[PDB]
């Protein structure tokens, strides 16, 4: 019986995957797309506070919703 | 005139028909800094925010301009007795200031119940905002108002099985308050405004002349532009001063006449998107005024 | 409120950034499983309301030398009652920032 052998892939994830499903890095806002529906965005930080933002479906209606949130 | 087809309409739409398909919604957590947290306000577009305790997690309460108005008036009165306390406040520290015994439990709806509930709601509660949250998700959805929910009805009723109400005047229906009309002058000062606001809990002021003329109107939005200043002090002005800080919107040129038909001022309000008219006699001389709220529950109580 | 920004960025290194947060999902106490190197499924019981959350993180490459951490709330299937699956998504994000991460 002769000792078997392994081959391993190893660089099938040698680095992580390249960004855009055309998912957008950066969104400008100054006073729609598709589906960066429940992913995560926010803003600088400013004065310790944390803004966080994404938008979920109900039914056919979408909301764009901001927590303002200290640190 | 009519078991009203208003009523009907009203009790057979679902809130959820009256989101935009899109729209943004701003929440601040009870441990934010009040005077971050209406900067915000302005910063967004936004006129109200639902208020989430950590803690707790769920949904306490709502921070609106009126909140913005009682934390002002509050502040420029202690600042003249040295307490300055107010601004670095947390909004959790300041709903411990007011409401102490006096329970205001968030009043919410769900987008399956009816547009009469809601309308209901809002006249019941004395209240301008009304989230919409889902009962499944515990996700406020969208802030329902009355100014939103008058167009819809404007927009969706056909005009001609039309009862007979909508041809009388304002003053045979008795719609609007004809007494104790809260004004300024040119000449007030606005911290004086702000003290009829705080008393009357009204959410605007006709700007009169010396003989009692409209000329403009000062209003409680006009007071979260005292939101753009990064100090806070200027106060003693003139409101007819502060008026020239305005950029846009426009009312106080909204009026009307006592002998107007509901059709005709329903009309003018949809239509100019304003939240008040100011009932006027045949020298513009201020008798009264009429506001959304008026024209919503006389829709609900069946004309009247 | 101008420049909104997807997810986090850090130029330390991806095995590093993948330990990290594995380190502060345990700490955190919240279940997780890995689907690849760089993208993992984690799920929380909400201490007060005893209801259970979701949500993704995936890494991704945007310069040769930066990285992307991406976060994905995973959908499930009168006074308000506790709770809310939108603030609780962000919550969770933030404690998940806070315990595995500094700033630069
Ligand atoms: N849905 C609600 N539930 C509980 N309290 C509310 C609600 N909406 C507003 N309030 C509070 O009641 C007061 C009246 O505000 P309101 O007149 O409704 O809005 P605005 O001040 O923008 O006209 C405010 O102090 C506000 O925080
Ligand atoms: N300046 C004002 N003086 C007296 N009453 C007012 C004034 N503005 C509005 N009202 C009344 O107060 C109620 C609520 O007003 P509003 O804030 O406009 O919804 C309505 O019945 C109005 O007719």
């Amino acid at each position: 019986g002769q000792e078997m052998y392994a081959f391993r892939s190893e660089e099938r994830f040698k680095s992580p995957p390249i960004l855009p499903p055309h998912l957008l890095q950066v969104i400008l806002n100054k006073d729609p797309n598709h589906v960066m529906l429940n992913h995560l965005y926010a803003l600088s930080i400013k004065d310790s506070v944390m803004v966080l933002s994404a938008t979920h479906r109900y039914k056919k209606k979408y909301v764009t919703t901001l927590l303002y949130k200290p640190i | 005139s009519n078991s009203s087809v208003y009523t009907t309409f009203m009790k057979s739409h679902r809130c959820y028909d009256l989101i935009p398909t899109s729209s943004k919604l701003v929440v601040f957590d009870t441990s934010l800094q009040v005077k971050k947290a209406f900067f915000a306000l302005v910063t967004n577009g936004v006129r109200a925010a639902p208020l989430w305790d950590s803690k707790k997690q769920s949904f306490v309460g709502m921070l609106t301009i009126t909140d913005f108005i009682n934390i002002l008036h509050r502040y420029y009165k202690s600042a003249l007795v040295q307490i300055y306390e107010l601004e670095e406040h947390k909004i959790e520290t300041w709903r411990e200031v007011y409401l102490q015994d006096s329970f205001k439990p968030l009043v919410c709806i769900s987008p399956n119940a009816s547009l009469f509930d809601a309308v209901s709601s809002l006249i019941r509660n004395k209240i301008h905002r009304l989230p919409v949250i889902d009962p499944e998700s515990g996700n406020t959805l969208y802030i329902l108002t009355h100014k939103r929910i008058l167009k819809f009805l404007k927009l969706f009723i056909t005009e001609f099985p039309k009862p007979e109400f909508m041809s009388k005047s304002l003053e045979e229906l008795q719609i609007g308050t004809y007494a104790n009309i809260a004004m300024v002058r040119t000449t007030t000062p606005v911290y004086v405004a702000l003290g009829i606001f705080v008393q009357h809990r009204v959410s605007a002021l006709p700007v009169v002349d010396e003989k009692g003329r409209v000329v403009d109107i000062y209003s409680k939005f006009d007071v979260i532009n005292l939101a753009a200043e990064k100090t806070y002090n200027n106060l003693d002005v003139s409101v007819t001063k502060a008026l020239q800080h305005r950029s846009h919107y426009f009312e106080g040129v909204l009026k009307c006449y006592l002998h107007e038909t509901l059709e005709a001022i329903i009309n003018r309000l949809v239509e100019a998107e304003v939240h008040r008219l100011v009932v006027v006699d045949e020298h513009d001389v201020v008798k009264g005024i009429v506001s959304l709220s008026d024209i919503l529950q006389a829709l609900v109580l069946t004309g009247g | 409120s101008m420049a909104w920004h997807l997810g986090i960025r850090s130029q330390s290194r991806p095995n590093d950034i993948m330990a990290e947060v594995c380190r502060a999902i345990k700490q955190l106490d919240y279940e997780w499983k890995v689907v690849n190197p760089y993208y993992l499924r984690v799920r929380r019981k909400n201490p007060v309301t005893s209801t259970f959350s979701k949500m993704s993180l995936q890494l991704y490459q945007v310069d040769s030398r930066t990285y992307l951490l991406d976060f994905r709330s995973i959908d499930d299937e009168v006074a308000p009652r506790p709770g809310s699956h939108t603030i609780e998504f962000f919550e969770m994000c933030a404690n998940l920032i806070k315990n595995s991460c500094t700033v630069n």
